[PDB]
């Protein structure tokens, strides 16, 4: 059922980066990992939902 | 001729490299190059990494986990990391749809089937089905 | 008679020197090409080279340049403790 | 290797011991006898090592095993090559 | 064509240039002698173009090839027919 | 000895001048009919031609009257550097 109503999306799981400020709290503007957002991702895992 | 790749046939010799614990190189289709390699300790399970350029003081690869698929490393070309490198200056380059004259002054399509060079830097090309060489100025790059 | 010693690492960043020239870089162009130099290390274009800050972006054209030679600025302070007897 | 370097000698001072216990002194009395032992090397009782002081006041005990202590502090920098 | 046309020199200086390196001076030390360079016309370190500075301190360095620099700037107006 | 050179534009603006008696515009009535003149440029009834401003509506009688000259009034300003050796 879910499988035939669904769409094909990709599924990637969030973690906080390690490029976090020890002190503030707060992230790096600019990293590889996560552009400015204080969370990065793994990679995707194609999934139908 | 010329060092400049060294590509693997074998996907069971990728697998004993990848054993004895190698990094390798591995080529995308109008995508970015892609790093494998295996993670040691206790566990062993594959790792990729995005990034090309070598390890140093000032530049570290970022590795995670990833279900590698073996349709990638036995379809596409795979090389080791290390002797990698990363470009031979010719206008063509290896496996490129190129059009020629045959020897009659008849036109015909062909693939390059090795590149090659003089001691001077000069560039030859030969061609699928012609074992002559050809000048960079008689090819022709068709458009796909 | 070194009773204790330990290390401090206060600045860690690199610095581009002219293989030639010998001078360092301070400033750059739009395009990213060397402008100005300096023959001073204590003022050159730093890189910051810390734990959070490896694998940049904003310097990838200066780095290819074959002309210039990049160093590792690393600044330390070391405490050493001393027993010399009465 | 080294581009710059300068040392300077931030505390120098006599570190208190006893000589059965090997610990040293930490806390003492209104004559300056040990109330207290440590097991540290820094926070133990010390004092300034300059002539004037040693005659200006060994003087509390018999344990009698002092212990010149100097502090050294060093300011350095590299330019590792690639 | 021109309806009306003025033209003034808003800076008349003296610009210090290297004879190798073709670079001109941007910082110098206390003495004036130079510790930096660069690759800019404008920015370069440069000094008034008269007779009475020049008589008040080439003093520097014998990378002796100073630059006269002149602006002109000019303000016109145009009556373009269809 | 033009080292560099660079050029501005200040205003950009259309001015009409009447093709017999010489004077340019300075007011219109309620019909848009000319009610004033000047023989001055720097009073006159100017419209703005900026790149914003381009194809008005406020002048289509004005503009239609033949015999109005139209004038494009630009005025600019022009920085040249020279080196004049020592
Ligand atoms: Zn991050």
């Amino acid at each position: 059922f879910i499988n035939d109503r669904g769409i094909k999306v990709l599924w990637e799981e969030a973690y906080f980066c390690p490029c976090l400020n020890p002190d503030t709290g707060h992230p790096r503007v600019d990293c590889p990992r996560c552009h400015g957002k204080g969370i990065a991702y793994l990679p995707p895992k194609e999934t139908i939902m | 001729p010329i060092q400049d790749a060294k590509p693997i046939d074998d996907i069971v010799d990728i697998m004993t490299y990848l054993k004895n614990g190698k990094v390798l190189r591995v080529k995308q289709d109008n995508q970015g190059d892609i790093l494998v390699r295996m993670s040691p300790g206790k566990h062993k399970f594959t790792e990729v990494s995005r990034d090309l350029d070598k390890e140093s003081f000032y530049y570290k690869r970022h590795w995670v986990l990833y279900n590698v698929s073996v349709n990638s490393l036995i379809t596409f070309d795979v090389y080791l990391d290390e002797e990698y490198s990363e470009t031979t200056k010719v206008k063509y380059p290896k496996d490129t749809i190129v059009e020629y004259t045959r020897e009659d002054q008849e036109k015909d399509v062909a693939m390059i089937k090795e590149i090659l060079t003089d001691n001077n830097g000069n560039y030859f090309y030969a061609l699928i089905g012609e074992t002559m060489l050809f000048d960079e100025n008689k090819l022709n790059k068709v458009k796909d | 008679s070194i009773e204790k010693k330990e290390e401090v690492i206060a600045h860690n960043e690199v610095v581009f020197r002219s293989l030639t020239q010998g001078l360092y870089v301070k400033e750059v162009d739009i395009y990213s090409d060397v402008v100005s130099y300096t023959k001073d290390v204590d003022e050159a274009l730093a890189m910051p080279n810390t734990i959070n800050f490896k694998n940049s972006r904003k310097y990838k054209k200066l780095i290819m340049n074959l002309d210039l030679e990049p160093l590792n600025k690393i600044q330390k302070v070391i405490y050493e403790t001393h027993l010399e007897g009465l």
